[PDB]
Formats: C-alpha cells, sequence, structure tokens
RNA sequence: AUGCUUGAGGUUCUAACUCUGGUCCGUAAUCCGGAUCGAGGACAGUGUAUGGUGGGCAGUUUGACUGGGGCGGUCUCCUCCUAAAGAGUAACGGAGGAGUACGAAGGUGCGCUCAGACCGGUCGGAAAUCGGUCGCAGAGUAUAAAGGCAAAAGCGCGCUUGACUGCGAGACAGACACGUCGAGCAGGUACGAAAGUAGGUCUUAGUGAUCCGGUGGUUCUGUAUGGAAGGGCCAUCGCUC
RNA sequence: UUGUCGGGUAAGUUCCGACCUGCACGAAUGGCGUAACGAUGGCGGCGCUGUCUCCACCCGAGACUCAGUGAAAUUGAAAUCGCUGUGAAGAUGCAGUGUAUCCGCGGCUAGACGGAAAGACCCCGUGAACCUUUACUGUAGCUUUGCACUGGACUUUGAG
RNA sequence: UAAAAACACAGCACUCUGCAAACACGAAAGUGGACGUAUAGGGUGUGACGCCUGCCCGGUGCCGGAAGGUUAAUUGAUGGG
RNA sequence: GGGCUCAAACCACACACCGAAGCUGCGGGUGUCACGUAAGUGACGCGGUAGAGGAGCGUUCUGUAAGCCUGUGAAGGUGAGUUGAGAAGCUUGCUGGAGGUAUCAGAAGUGCGAAUGCUGACAUGAGUAACGACAAUGGGUGUGAAAAACACCCACGCCGAAAGACCAAGGGUUCCUGCGCAACGUUAAUCGACGCAGGGUUAGUCGGUUCCUAAGGCGAGGCUGAAAAGCGUAGUCGAUG
RNA sequence: CCAAACCGAUGCAAACUCCGAAUACCCAGAAGUGCCGAGCAUGGGAGACACACGGCGGGUGCUAACGUCCGUCGUGAAAA
RNA sequence: ACCCACUCCCGUUGAAAAGGUAGGGGAUGACUUGUGGAUCGGAGUGAAAGGCUAAUCAAGCUCGGAGAUAGCUGGUUCUCC
RNA sequence: GAGUCGGCAAACAGACUUUGAUCCGGAGAUCUCUGAAUGGGGGAACCCACCUAGGAUAACCUAGGUAUCUUGUACUGAAUCCAUAGGUGCAAGAGGCGAACCAGGGGAACUGAAACAUCUAAGUACCCUGAGGAAAAGAAAUCAACCGAGAUUCCCUUAGUAGUGGCGAGCGAACGGGGAUUAGCCCUUAAGCUUCAUUGAUUUUAGCGGAACGCUCUGGAAAGUGCGGCCAUAGUGGGUGAUAGCCCCGUACGCGAAAGGAUCUUUGAAGUGAAAUCGAGUAGGACGGAGCACGAGAAACUUUGUCUGAACAUGGGGGGACCAUCCUCCAAGGCUAAAUACUACUGACUGACCGAUAGUGAACCAGUACCGUGAGGGAAAGGCGAAAAGAACCCCGGAGAGGGGAGUGAAAUAGAACCUGAAACCGUAUGCGUACAAGCAGUGGGAGCCUACUUGUUAGGUGACUGCGUACCUUUUGUAUAAUGGGUCAGCGACUUAUAUUCAGUGGCAAGCUUAACCGUAUAGGGUAGGCGUAGCGAAAGCGAGUCUUAAUAGGGCGUUU
C-alpha cells in the first residue's frame, strides 16, 4: 500500500523549495528567565540541519 | 525517526501554523501559459478546457513567468502588477 | 388566614407488584399457567443513572550504572586537579559548590582607596570610635573554586531605568536539539558640559524539550453567508518530569 | 556455644538432669504436663552376630569359551605414547627430548576437561508464568441514593 | 526421591444465619444447604485428656451510634457571553 | 638438545659468509592514470575481515526454434585427454537407450558442508551386550533334508487357595482338521496363538431380549436465557438390583 | 621552662609558582615529491559503536596482575 | 487373602517409562472392591502434597488467531578483480 | 453397428449377440437398514409396537397410516354463567446437509506502541442466527454553495490530503472529477416478482461425416535419411515398434434429437407486492453507550438502554458548537433490475507452473496404514519390454530358496524387488608399499619396484627415506584448543513478492511529460479525470520575481540569473 507520512513530522516542519522548515525549541512556557535577545533569535523559522534532513526525510514520506 | 530512545526531532521541535482550506481552491497560471488557451479570451472554463488549472480550482490569479505570446482577454481572473503590465503591452485586456 | 402550586418524614388503605402459603382447574402432574382465598404492599424487587466498598477476579508496572549481582552510593549544572604548556580527554579517581540573590547589589556622572601593625588617647580591655606613621592589596569583590580587578571589576553620593523594542556583519562552540560573544543600523531613552557610556550584575552554576491547558494582544482563518466558536501568530504562565 | 555444673564412658560437639545470661519462649498461629499409641527424632543397655579386626572356604546365577541369533549411546577425520615446556592460560597431535617391533583377548577405570540433557546455580532480556499486597488502573459481587414500574388518604414540613 | 512433627480427628471457642436462612453453583430460571429449622446450618481458628489460658482497643478490621463536618448522580438560582 | 671452557662464554675491533614471500634478475597476468581517436607503450600499483564498487561462470524454463543435433546413438552415468585466471568449457572410450539444444536475449523454486537442519540409505561401537524369573532335566523310538526344543514311551523335577477348573469384562476365529515354513517365534523347527484351505458355536428353562425400577440421562408443553442454549413437569430411558 | 614575629642556613607539593623548555598545536610564504592524486562539498551504500597487547605519559591498585581507567604511537584485529 | 508402601539390596540402554526378592503396615473399617453414573480448564476435585483431572499440571489436551513476538543463539550455497 | 458378460486381475467355466447384444443419452420402475430419521425406544446401521383394509388358520402375510412444531380450519371444551385456556381430527409448511460469497447477534488475545494502562491488533479470529443465487442498499427530511447536482451499488482519483491521535504508535475522509451500469414505481393501490397455461426462438443432455504418400537407406521396428508428390477454412493435438499434415483416433468445417432440462420471449389467469389510505410515544431533549476517519473535544449528524416528549406546509429536517439570513429537502409506509461478491460443483481451453523428498496430505485401494479414550494428528509407497513373446526342457538343491544351461527378445548385467543405476558403505583380484616405528596423514624433495610403449629428458601405479607442517565452521581481543556444530553419503534447505517511493544507470518525449479506472474483433488505438513540472515567500489572508519579519522601502531569512 502507499506510504503514511508521519502525521507529528507533518506538523512540524513544512516542505518549501529550499528544504523544511520549522520552528525552534525552548520559547514555550517558562520565559521570564530567558534574556530578550535568546528569545527574539529563538524565533521564527529555520531549514533543517544537514544530518537530520535524511531521518526526517523518512519521516515523512519523502524518500 | 527513532533516534535510540532520545527524544526525537519530530517531537522536540514545537507544531506550527494551521493549513489553509481557502488555498484548496486556487491556482496560479504563468503568463507563458495564457497562449496556450483557446478561443483567445482567457476564463475560468477556458483554463480547464485547456488543461492548464485543475477541475476544481475557483479562483485563479497570473503572475508574471514567461512571455506573453498573443493578446488575450482576462475575464474574471486576476493578475499581479507585472502580469498586468505584460498582458496589457502584447494587446490583451481584463474584464470583471 | 378560608382557600392554592409543590417539595421532605410518619401512619393507614388496596388496586399495581411479590409470595419457594392454602384450595380448585388444565390434569393421570410437587413444573407451569389460570381462578380464588390468605399474607405482605407501594415496600420489596428489577432496569437505568450514581456514590461507597471491593486482590473475589484481571491487565500490568516495579530504572540504569556497578571490577558478578544485591546492599550502599550515584544520575543535571558550576570550579579545581587528574589532563601529558592549543582544544578535548576516563575511572564507584582526589576536593568543593548550585537548584539562588538584587529595582538595587543594574545604568551613568562625580569622588574615594583597603587588610594589618605600631604609637598617643575617658570609660575602652587583644580587639569599638579618634589622630599620626608604616603599609601597598597580604583587603574587598552577594555566593564555591579558578581566572581577573587602578580607566579599579572594590567603596560612597546625586540623577535615573539600557535589567529598552526591532535586529544584526562576523565569529566561538558543537552529532542534533540547545548554547556563547557581538561591532554596527533604526526607534525611543538615562546619565554627563562634552567626547562618550549603558541591550543587566568581575566572569564562569542558579536549570527542564515537546504535548496539553490557562492568561494578555492580533491587520490571520472562520466548513452556505454575516458573526461567533474553535484554530493560527506574538507575549506569557503551569513539571525536585 | 562443644555455655556451666552433675550423671553416664577409659575417653561423650550427641544424650539425660539442672542453672538462667530467654541473641530471639510464653498462654486456642494456645502454655505446661500427660497413660496409651507410632514402619516418628535423639540417646543408653542386654542378647546377637562377617558390621568390623580380616577375611577364608563352599553352593547356585552371570562374567569366560564354543555354536545360533543379534542391539546401544557415541562418532570432523586419525598413521590416537611418556616427560618438561609452550600455548584461548591443565596437550596423543606444538617445541625439545625420552621411550617405543605388528595385532588380539581377559581385566581396571587415571585421562581423552570421557557419554547423556542448547546449566537448573549466577547474571542478562525494557522475556514468561503463577503468587502477594495499604503498587497502579480496572472489575464481578455487595451496598447508597435519583428516575421508572409506582397508587389513594390523613398528618409533622418553605415559597407563592 | 519426602508417610512425617505435615493433614484429618473427637473435643473446644469465636462469628454469621429467623428460613424465600446465611452461604455456594448458576447472565437467569433453578439447585444445593434441606424435604433440615438456632440442641440447626455455614465460615474461621485450635486440636483427646488434666491444670490453665495473663496485660494492651493506640494501628487495622468488625460491631453499634448519628450531633457536627465533608460528600454522587440530580436540580438549576445567579452571573458572564 | 647434544655438547662447549687459550669457548662453541663474556668484552672490543675487523674481514667473510648464511639468512625472508624484503630487493634484484627472467617470464606472465591484472588495476589506475597519461600518451595514444589503434594495436600498444610509460609510470606507479596489485595482503586483507566487516563492508562498498566492478566483471563473470553455471543450472532450469521461454523466445530465437515447424530451426539445428540425434537409433550411424539424446539426456544421464563412469574413465581419459585437453583448454582457460576462475566459476567452468571442449573432445573422446565405455555404459545408456530417446531425447537434447547452438547463439543472443528474457525469466528464476539458480549454485550447500555445517543450521544439536529435514528425509532416506549405510557405517562405527561389534559379531560386542543380550536371548525376559536359577521349577530341571536324562534317555529311547519315530518322522523328517535336517531334531536339545515336534510326537510318543520310560524316568526325573515344578505348581496344586494354582502355574488346576470356571463365570464376567475385554479380545474376536486365536478353536479343530489337512497341507505348509519364506516372514513371525529373541536359536533351530518337521512344531505353533504363524501362512493357505476347509470345518466348527444347535436352548421355552443358561445369559440376554421382553417386564420393573436406582443413581443418573433425555425430556412434549412449560419457566429461563443476546443466539447457541439452561433447567425441569407429564413422560421416557437407564442395572451393577 | 615553652613560644609569635624577624634574621640566616635547609628541604618538600596533583588540586603551590617568582620562573620555565623540548615537543605538540595555530597561521603565512616557498622548493620538490604525491601515482596521479592528496583537500573540500554534495549525494547513493555501508559496516562499526565487546577491542587486545607492546612502548611512552598518567590515575587507580601494592609504580602487583596477561588488573583496571585515560592520552599517544605501533602491531594484532583484518597480515602471510 | 486383599489394600498399602517403611527399610535394604538389586535393577537404572530395566523383565518393568516406578518393578522384584527379603523384611514391613492396616487387615469390621474414616475398610477394600466391581458395575453404572455426576463434577473439568482460571474450571473441577483435594483428611491440603500445589496433589490429581488418560505415563502431560503454579492452570490439561486438541485445533484455530498463528508464519504471535524473539534488541537473542544458530545458519546463509558459484567465480574473479 | 460387432462384439460382450465393470476394475485390481486374471485363469478356467457357463453363456449372450446382426430376431441388433455390450456400450452411450432421455424418461420410468425397483430402491433393504442407518442417518434430519419422523410410530415408541436405542450403545447409528438394532429392539419393540399400534390403527385401518385385505387373506391365512394357527402362532402370521400383504398395502397404507401412526414424530414434533408453526400456520389455518372443523368439532369439542375446564376452574366459571357466557367464554377462554385446553383436547381431538384434517390440510399446508418447516426441521437436516453444503467450500466460499451476504446480512445480522456475541466478540478476544498474542502483537505494535522498542516497557505499558488510553490506543493498536480489530469489529479481525472465532462462536451463533437468517437468506439468496447473489445478498445488502436504493429513489434525497442527500449533497452543494447563492452556481448547481440529482436513487442505489462498484472501479479509478481527490489523498496518505482535511482531520483524528498517551497529537505517541497509529487511524484516516469528504467535496469535486473520470468511469461501469442505468429505472423508477405506488399507499384513490403501481412497476415488478411467483405459479400455472400458452406462441415462437434458441440452448443443453447421445451422436454422424470429415481431405490428402509412395519408393529408398539404416534399423528389432521408420514416423527418421534420400528422392519425388498431394491435402489444408484441417500444419506445432494424441497415439502407432525411433521424430507422421497425408497410418489410426482426431482437427477445421458441415449436419443431428424420440425424450427430458434450462433460458429468452408473445399473449392470459389468478397470487403477491399490500404497509392501506402519507406515517406520534415519532422528531427533539436529559443521562449512559455505540457509530460516523472524528479517542469529549468548541462536537454537528446517525442510533438507542433509561427517562421524557412536539408541530402539522402560516409546519418540519439539514447545511459540523450556536444565532440570524439564505439555500435545499419532506422523516417517523412500502416494492425495485443492471453494473458488484464468491466457487464446494460441471465442461472446455490455457500456463517462461510441478514432475514422484516436487506437485494436493494423497499419481499407488489416502484421510488409508498407523498414533490417540477422544477431539484430533497422520505417513510411506510410480516406471520390464514394442509386444509376456513373463524363461518349454535339462541339471544341482529339501517335489525348497537360489542358481547353471537352454530358449524368448534388438537388448536379460531389460527376469518380474525388472528403465537408467550415482554416493556413502561392503567385498574379490592384481601391482607396489607396510612388523625399530611416534602426532591433522598432506605437501616439497626422492630411491626402488611394477606396468605400457615412445624403450628412457616418456606415461601410469606405488612410494622407502627426508624438509616443512596442530582439520574445518562459528564466535571472538584472542581458538590446535580441552569452546560451538557436524557419524557419512544422496536429495531438499534460507534476502522473496506485492504495493508506494528515493537515488543511480539506460531509453522516450520535452515546457511540457505521463495517463488510472475504463472502452476497445483488445499488448494497438482511445480515455489526459488525475499526478509531476513550468514560482516563490508567508502560520495565514495575501502578495508575487519577489516575499516574510519590521515603524523601516534599513538589515536579515528563503527565493529568483534556467
Ligand atoms: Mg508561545
Ligand atoms: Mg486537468
Ligand atoms: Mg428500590
Ligand atoms: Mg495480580
Ligand atoms: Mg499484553
Ligand atoms: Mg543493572
Ligand atoms: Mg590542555
Ligand atoms: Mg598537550
Ligand atoms: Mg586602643
Ligand atoms: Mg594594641
Ligand atoms: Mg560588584
Ligand atoms: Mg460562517
Ligand atoms: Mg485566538
Ligand atoms: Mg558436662
Ligand atoms: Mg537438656
Ligand atoms: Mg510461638
Ligand atoms: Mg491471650
Ligand atoms: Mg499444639
Ligand atoms: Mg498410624
Ligand atoms: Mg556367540
Ligand atoms: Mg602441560
Ligand atoms: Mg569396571
Ligand atoms: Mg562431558
Ligand atoms: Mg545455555
Ligand atoms: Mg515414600
Ligand atoms: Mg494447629
Ligand atoms: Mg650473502
Ligand atoms: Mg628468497
Ligand atoms: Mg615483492
Ligand atoms: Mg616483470
Ligand atoms: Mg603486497
Ligand atoms: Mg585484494
Ligand atoms: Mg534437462
Ligand atoms: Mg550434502
Ligand atoms: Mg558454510
Ligand atoms: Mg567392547
Ligand atoms: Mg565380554
Ligand atoms: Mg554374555
Ligand atoms: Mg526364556
Ligand atoms: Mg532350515
Ligand atoms: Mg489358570
Ligand atoms: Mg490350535
Ligand atoms: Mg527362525
Ligand atoms: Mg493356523
Ligand atoms: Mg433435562
Ligand atoms: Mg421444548
Ligand atoms: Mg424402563
Ligand atoms: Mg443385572
Ligand atoms: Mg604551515
Ligand atoms: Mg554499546
Ligand atoms: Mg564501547
Ligand atoms: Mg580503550
Ligand atoms: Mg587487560
Ligand atoms: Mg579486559
Ligand atoms: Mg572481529
Ligand atoms: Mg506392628
Ligand atoms: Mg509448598
Ligand atoms: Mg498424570
Ligand atoms: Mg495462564
Ligand atoms: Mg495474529
Ligand atoms: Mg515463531
Ligand atoms: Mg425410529
Ligand atoms: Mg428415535
Ligand atoms: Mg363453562
Ligand atoms: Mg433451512
Ligand atoms: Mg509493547
Ligand atoms: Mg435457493
Ligand atoms: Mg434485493
Ligand atoms: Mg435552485
Ligand atoms: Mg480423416
Ligand atoms: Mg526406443
Ligand atoms: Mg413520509
Ligand atoms: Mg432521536
Ligand atoms: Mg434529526
Ligand atoms: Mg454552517
Ligand atoms: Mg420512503
Ligand atoms: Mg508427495
Ligand atoms: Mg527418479
Ligand atoms: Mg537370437
Ligand atoms: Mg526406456
Ligand atoms: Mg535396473
Ligand atoms: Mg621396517
Ligand atoms: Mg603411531
Ligand atoms: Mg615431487
Ligand atoms: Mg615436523
Ligand atoms: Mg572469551
Ligand atoms: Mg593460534
Ligand atoms: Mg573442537
Ligand atoms: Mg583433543
Ligand atoms: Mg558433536
Amino acid at each position: 500500500p502507499k506510504m503514511k507520512t508521519k502525521s507529528g513530522a507533518a506538523k512540524r516542519f513544512k516542505k518549501t523549495a529550499g528544504g523544511l522548515k520549522h520552528k525552534h525549541a525552548f520559547k514555550s512556557h517558562i520565559l521570564t528567565k530567558m534574556t530578550t535577545k535568546r528569545k527574539r533569535q529563538l524565533r521564527g523559522t529555520s531549514m533543517l540541519n544537514k544530518s537530520d534532513v535524511a531521518r526526517v526525510e523518512r519521516s515523512l514520506r519523502l524518500r | 525517526g527513532f533516534e535510540g530512545g532520545q527524544q526525537p526531532l519530530h517531537r522536540r521541535l514545537p507544531k506550527f501554523g494551521f493549513v489553509s482550506l481557502k488555498a484548496m481552491d486556487r491556482a496560479e497560471v504563468r503568463t507563458s501559459e495564457l497562449a496556450k488557451v483557446e478561443g483567445d479570451v482567457v476564463s475560468l472554463q477556458t483554463l480547464k478546457d485547456a488543461n492548464l488549472i485543475n477541475q476544481h480550482v475557483q479562483r485563479v490569479k497570473v503572475m508574471l513567468s514567461g512571455e506573453v505570446g498573443r493578446a488575450v482577454t482576462l475575464k474574471g481572473i486576476a493578475a499581479t502588477k507585472g502580469a498586468r503590465a505584460a498582458i496589457e503591452a502584447a494587446g490583451g485586456k481584463f474584464e470583471d
């Protein structure tokens, strides 16, 4: 049968021309103790690291 | 996704965004594709006849990608500033 | 209060219901059913909903390291040594700390320089405050150690909120996720006459991913449409996980 | 701890009697006694004896030989010695050396880490089973009340 | 591979049970208890007999009580959208 | 180890020689680069587990193939020779007696020594242990191919609350007679509960059946239960009586 | 009769340092040699994550162990 | 007699998947025994040993789910570079 | 249309048949006993009855009837007056079996989640019920989205998307589109369906005819060799003594039914659909469940165990909380073909399927033998030859077993345990070696001897003596290891397949490429719905060679020059 994409991976990794976007960790619930610089530089999307692409590419059924 | 029992990357990172249900009926037609339509009038049904958009597509937008070969009329189809200039440069026109 | 809707206890009544009570019949029959008498009686009992109880029974969990295992200890973070003069580097190797604190103990401008000793001096003594000489950091630096500290980074005072918002060239570090430093630009400030300084604290510990839920905003979305709900985005809260 | 004392023996870690310092007895998970009973545990004696000193002789049945029939476990292949070393650390097989003509039969079990059973002890596996409980989460059953089956009346009970 | 000191036992005691008994097997009907009826029946412990069986009710269980607190389904006042 | 002492020990120096799959020589193969638009030359390489990369052999089937080979001898089997770096190929003697398959492609149940692998055959142990109650045999005669075991006779020994005679259960022809001995019989067998054939079992009274019931079963209706069913009344079976 | 400080002589120290190499490491330039390449990037396929001994520097142990734990090199692993 | 199974020896590829010889216990009883019947798989039955339920028992056998799962052990077949 | 009395499996007997047998097909007759088993009983294949009618006089015989339940009907009929319950007769029907498919009731666990409880496995396995050749469903109180579609069922897509999920492992749509089929009828009573006539068509169950070849060589035998022909709407069929278009049976093609079955049809007849008359304990609601992809979630919708409970087209349902507006439909009554599922069974055809350890467990007297109390488990075992021509006769031997001749046959070492006839393993014969010699048994060197021709620079066999040398596999840091595995041989025995997908190689086409289902005198061609690509950025609205962040057109992220 056809391959089933991992639901959790698809909710965290958007495919754009240029890689897979994802948000950052450590921005959820303990933020007063974090500097503004740290919280501002942990904001936005980012491309997936080279070493994690094949693993995530397999979690999604794109390989 | 199995990392040996370590918290997997597909669970360390947060879920984000929502999918757009409103964007499931839309399509983008390049200016290089407008000349492949039949009958000199580019429309919703005429683009489906030319097999340039899917049958379910309900709203179309034209963006500047390629050269408009021939003058055509865009009837009920939106366009970008660059696409609109290119279409009218080739002799085309827009209708509501 | 004559009269009026209806809750909760009690006492009666019989007509539901119950009888593993008598009698008659089906019937050649201790089942059963019907009739009738008697006894209870809206109770009991059963369905459904609900609280309690419940190893009677079931499904399971009950960590790892480890000079075998168990017992004891340890598990994350910081400092020193091991560590072989770049970085890194193990042992149930040798030693200590952390799970905070501070709206001032932050910023700035201005000003100052400790510890200790000796001599003199009311209580006053080894040691309190005062004066003088030496002293030159042996003090201090919220806190463990190490590395720093004269433009003191130590101490005092005035004014303050830069413990700002968006960012960010470029690096260090690094399996990843995280982490560290940061010139400069814009906005808006504070202190200073000004050049300037300020994106916390001399530095290095003081910490916890995701999911889920909560709160404040939001030009996003809104299952016919307009709303709304719900969702997204930004900010933030809840783990001795 | 074979406690100490007494008895029993030539000599008694056992036994019997006692002491009390009961590591850590104790009163229906009964305490302490107790005639009778026991293929019950411990200890002593008489008798009796090949149990033993210490074995001898004898009688049957095997073993042994002949004729007939005819298994077994095991087995990588064998031209399958000792010793001292070496070596995955205890050697028929390696090194050095010694001894040693070839092949049976009766015997014996020192070795072939001899055969037999993928050690049962021990540890491990995010194995199993069954058992326990104030482990967790459930649950049969038992129990509480609401509603239904389920009604009449009279009386103590709030607001309209 | 264990015949025993284990189990049973007569006797003892505690407790439950008023009969459609408790209790047990059964989705239930029914059946056992028992064609019995507290001198009976079940469960529990002890274990002929003799002398006896002491103290503790704090814990847990069981029994009794119900003033107070807390407490389910249910009902739906009120407030906020 | 033998043995060794102006050493065959030790110290110093020197000149020889031995010694490897190292190096060189000679012949061959192969990898990668470069020159070659060629055959080939040049240089440097060529131990190897896990593992990656490359290039092949062979087997069965399909197409090529209504072809080709084949009774003047196919496949298979068993020897010999020969060719290639190898998997392997080719030629041929014998056996065999009717099928085989060139070449190039295409498909795979495609290659075995291990799995205490599975099935069959056959070894080793080994002509070894054993021949199943230590109640016991001896002789004569016969028959027979053959007699310790069969039959008969004369003796001996064993059981005799059985090792004798029965009834039941269970078995099922094993009973008797003729013929027979391959296998079966733990040896032989002429003998047999063995092989082939024939024969043999006679009931009013024995035992069943029939009559009657116990425990218990089933059970019309009936009561109960998701269904399947459970229970049970009237009945109807059910001996061990 | 003991003894602070100071003075002089005199030793020790992984967690002492007024000093302080060799090496090693980082960077730049340069010749030749690389077997035709060493370097880096991207991608396809892994295996491996039980190591052992020897030397050297160490901890630990008794400067015991064919011990144990690191660093570093060599060999075995996988090499006759 | 019958039922049983305390001791020794033998036997242990046994005559025997639990026996035999010699001794041993009960032997009118809570006895032994035949025939028929009832109770069984989280179930029965148990003078209680986790005993027994067809040489099988801390949950029988048989078929099915089923090729359960096996981070474990074993094995994995022609050639060359 | 000439043989026959079935097979193992023949031998003698006795017969039948051109007065048409055997054989094949249709229709009849008979059809013991058991089994739903049905008169009662029962340990299946057995025991015991009764009633009616007839016929025997003895101890019976023939024929029929005698189960239960449901439906209907008739007669009777309690407690209890009428009744009713009950009882008796009659008529019709049912029961049981069968591999799968269908609808429904009940419903696991292992497993996965690298533990495990929610979840998964899965509404699966299994148990049970009912029906039919199909079943079910089915004619919008349905979607959609302001445009419209127009019952049901099935296939391909949409799409592993939306969503769901200890947001873990997993589960997983719909809208829309392309197809296959096409059908709608009624409750003011129909389309249909069933049965019985009836009119014609086929079809099935036996059969008939069916072309055309000779010589020659080898050979046991010709179909093969060589030469020369003929048939073909028949040429790659099976046999026949080796390989056959022309030898036989067949094949293409053309005919054929007394009788039965079946399917289409044309009319007719009743029967049914049939619930009557438009849907009330219904819609809605509360609680607890189940299903919807949806696990309570903000949870619509369906369904119902408990409890309640409307309106009447000026009404009601839905459009995924909910409200308003709009759109769309009319529930609580029914019937309905086709496309779809399956094959225990029958026939034909086919296979880059097997070929006796394979293929069914079973090629053979196989669900047998055997094992088990039983449920159940469950084998092994094919080949003489063309033809039995299966060995007359003689000899040894026990009137044996087995052999030696003879004979048959092409061949007997094809002799019945029979094609071929491998290996392990066991022998006999010959050659060489071997009884002073230590070990993975070989390898390097090497004398002698023997054999054969090539007569010694040869081939083969053996191999004294001597250097070196501790099997293999596995597993390991490391194995001669005294670690593992193998007694040996022969046969079998382990990286497959499907569907999605990525990368590489090699092709087609190229800003395009490609179809799926499906259609298709069918590997063609059509079908371009869909998928991928030609544009990105952003969570998204959106903008777009840009976009996002931001006050910022500044910086920065990603993208754009193929
Ligand atoms: Mg947030
Ligand atoms: Mg299209
Ligand atoms: Mg009640
Ligand atoms: Mg438990
Ligand atoms: Mg489980
Ligand atoms: Mg551990
Ligand atoms: Mg360093
Ligand atoms: Mg260093
Ligand atoms: Mg003073
Ligand atoms: Mg002073
Ligand atoms: Mg400070
Ligand atoms: Mg809306
Ligand atoms: Mg919001
Ligand atoms: Mg004493
Ligand atoms: Mg004493
Ligand atoms: Mg006690
Ligand atoms: Mg007491
Ligand atoms: Mg006692
Ligand atoms: Mg006794
Ligand atoms: Mg002998
Ligand atoms: Mg030794
Ligand atoms: Mg011996
Ligand atoms: Mg052993
Ligand atoms: Mg083991
Ligand atoms: Mg015993
Ligand atoms: Mg007791
Ligand atoms: Mg030399
Ligand atoms: Mg050499
Ligand atoms: Mg060389
Ligand atoms: Mg050369
Ligand atoms: Mg080399
Ligand atoms: Mg190599
Ligand atoms: Mg072949
Ligand atoms: Mg083999
Ligand atoms: Mg192998
Ligand atoms: Mg022997
Ligand atoms: Mg012997
Ligand atoms: Mg013997
Ligand atoms: Mg005998
Ligand atoms: Mg003989
Ligand atoms: Mg007798
Ligand atoms: Mg006889
Ligand atoms: Mg014999
Ligand atoms: Mg006989
Ligand atoms: Mg019954
Ligand atoms: Mg009945
Ligand atoms: Mg009877
Ligand atoms: Mg009797
Ligand atoms: Mg350099
Ligand atoms: Mg590891
Ligand atoms: Mg490691
Ligand atoms: Mg190491
Ligand atoms: Mg070591
Ligand atoms: Mg080690
Ligand atoms: Mg290795
Ligand atoms: Mg006695
Ligand atoms: Mg026990
Ligand atoms: Mg047993
Ligand atoms: Mg179990
Ligand atoms: Mg399964
Ligand atoms: Mg398995
Ligand atoms: Mg009958
Ligand atoms: Mg019957
Ligand atoms: Mg009456
Ligand atoms: Mg039926
Ligand atoms: Mg799991
Ligand atoms: Mg039918
Ligand atoms: Mg139908
Ligand atoms: Mg409309
Ligand atoms: Mg013909
Ligand atoms: Mg032939
Ligand atoms: Mg209606
Ligand atoms: Mg409803
Ligand atoms: Mg509704
Ligand atoms: Mg809506
Ligand atoms: Mg309708
Ligand atoms: Mg077979
Ligand atoms: Mg064969
Ligand atoms: Mg002849
Ligand atoms: Mg043949
Ligand atoms: Mg043969
Ligand atoms: Mg000699
Ligand atoms: Mg020897
Ligand atoms: Mg040689
Ligand atoms: Mg040697
Ligand atoms: Mg080891
Ligand atoms: Mg070695
Ligand atoms: Mg070995
Ligand atoms: Mg050995
Ligand atoms: Mg072995």
